[PDB]
């Protein structure tokens, strides 16, 4: 790889730099070469590896959406033909997402999810790799669609076990993977009614945990307890 | 309008 | 290159779309193979080739201006020294951005300006020329910066001097190329009096030939008017 | 602040 050449504190550094010159690109090939060092990741870097990504895969889902729509809108009755271009250039945007989204299960694969003990650490990963796999879910069209829709599932399903039983309802990590989990219910899986079970539940019982925290902790938890009722407002 | 998932944040 | 195998009407079409995506880097290169089909470009053409190479480097110089900062803070007394990592990613974002500029000189000179012989075609190239050449200029150092000036004076003033003579005062692209030169003098040149009086005789001499135009065209030149006048409160 | 260039448009 391109970064095995550079020590692990220096991309650490510049994918620090990375993000705050918007180069979320780049963000994201420094912190592939630190994960490929080998050695476990922090609790902050963890979350430079999730921002990088989330902000490349990002701008590909709303390309791709944009794209996906006049390609509908090409097929609707009394569409004038315009030849292969839309479907040619939505099919290279999703390509190039689908790559990302490999990129990323292959590093939580090769070795992140493995060697991650700690229920912090394990629960992100597990989360994450959800959240890869509702990405390609996204994309997907047909039984391979279902394959993926599964592993997002077991994904978020094992992380969801293990934060239940090991952090409180209010930690932002657990919130932020009911939250996630709660969207590909409602978004993918066809499950409006899983979606809002669990995004109720989730928010009730962090609103009851919350005079356990220090300010600081407060605002981090109702943060993603917003977004969560945000949705039961779309949704209901 | 599609449902929110986590941000960016710590 | 790797366009080559594409219909040039493919191309454009495919810009457009990657235009209505925000893909600006495909868009770029979409429109970098319909130029290299050797054909010249319309004036629509000509709009997708300026804005998708400008959004490009417009990302380069934003992310270059906040490592540039962060560089020359490390470089202050009482600053902690941390090693070589920002200067090298600072280089490689320069580097980069030397290389879109390099790109969209090559096209001009190879053979967009050559073949060039209506003046709204011959002036937007000659601007495209002079702006290209102040990017580069922004991130000189030394002497090859004198002679990075004074290519992007040249371009500027043969671009103006045919303006001068072929369009009215109101034309957006004259009135651009005015904006952007006298820009290149606040900024670049060391000349705040030589912007100020050009911004200021380029907005005057708009405002008497506004009557001429209808109200589209008013409203074209009315825009990029604005603008002049912006900066006059910037610079007094 | 820096001065304004011509922005994207025909
Ligand atoms: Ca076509
Ligand atoms: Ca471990
Ligand atoms: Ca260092
Ligand atoms: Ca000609
Ligand atoms: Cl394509
Ligand atoms: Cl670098
Ligand atoms: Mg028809
Ligand atoms: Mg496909
Ligand atoms: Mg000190
Ligand atoms: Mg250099």
């Amino acid at each position: 790889g391109a970064m095995g050449s550079m020590e692990r504190a220096s991309l650490i550094q510049k994918a620090k730099l990375a993000e705050q010159a918007e180069r979320y690109e780049d963000m994201a090939a420094f912190m592939k070469g630190a994960v490929e060092k080998g050695e476990e990741l922090s609790c902050e870097e963890r979350n430079l590896l999730s921002v990088a990504y989330k902000n490349v895969v990002g701008g590909q889902r709303a390309a791709w959406r944009v794209l996906s729509s006049i390609e509908q809108k090409s097929n609707e009755e009394g569409s004038e033909e315009k030849g292969p271009e839309v479907r040619e250039y939505r099919e290279k945007v999703e390509t190039e997402l689908q790559g990302v989204c490999d990129t990323v299960l292959g590093l939580l694969d090769s070795h992140l999810i493995k060697e991650a003990g700690d229920a912090e650490s394990r629960v992100f990963y597990l989360k994450m790799k959800g959240d890869y796999y509702r990405y390609l879910a996204e994309v997907a069209t047909g039984d391979d669609k279902k394959r993926i829709i599964d592993s997002a599932r077991s994904a978020y399903q094992e992380a969801m076990d293990i934060s239940k039983k090991e952090m409180p309802p209010t930690n932002p990590i657990r919130l932020g993977l009911a939250l996630n989990f709660s969207v590909f219910h409602y978004e993918i899986a066809n499950s409006p009614e899983e979606a809002i079970s669990l995004a109720k539940t989730t928010f009730d019982e962090a609103m009851a945990d919350l005079h356990t925290l220090s300010e600081d902790s407060y605002k981090d938890s109702t943060l993603i307890m917003q977004l969560l009722r945000d949705n039961l407002t779309l949704w209901t | 309008q599609r449902s929110t998932s986590t941000p960016n944040v710590h």
